[PDB]
């Protein structure tokens, strides 16, 4: 997820 | 000097308030404009 936004 | 670190501390005035993590739980779901228009918001009020 925060993989996702990055 | 005064008038940078003024706006700068008021800039993490936001994050002295903490009112990401709630935003943050609302959007744990994955929405890339949800994500897109809160990039835009933080960056919107850079320029503020």
């Amino acid at each position: 997820f925060w993989k996702k936004i990055i | 000097l005064f008038a940078l670190r003024y706006n700068i501390l008021t800039l993490m005035r936001m994050l002295s308030l903490k009112s990401l993590k709630k935003q943050m739980k609302k959007v744990k779901k994955m929405t890339v404009k949800d994500m897109v228009t809160a990039f835009f918001s933080s960056y919107w009020s850079i320029f503020m």
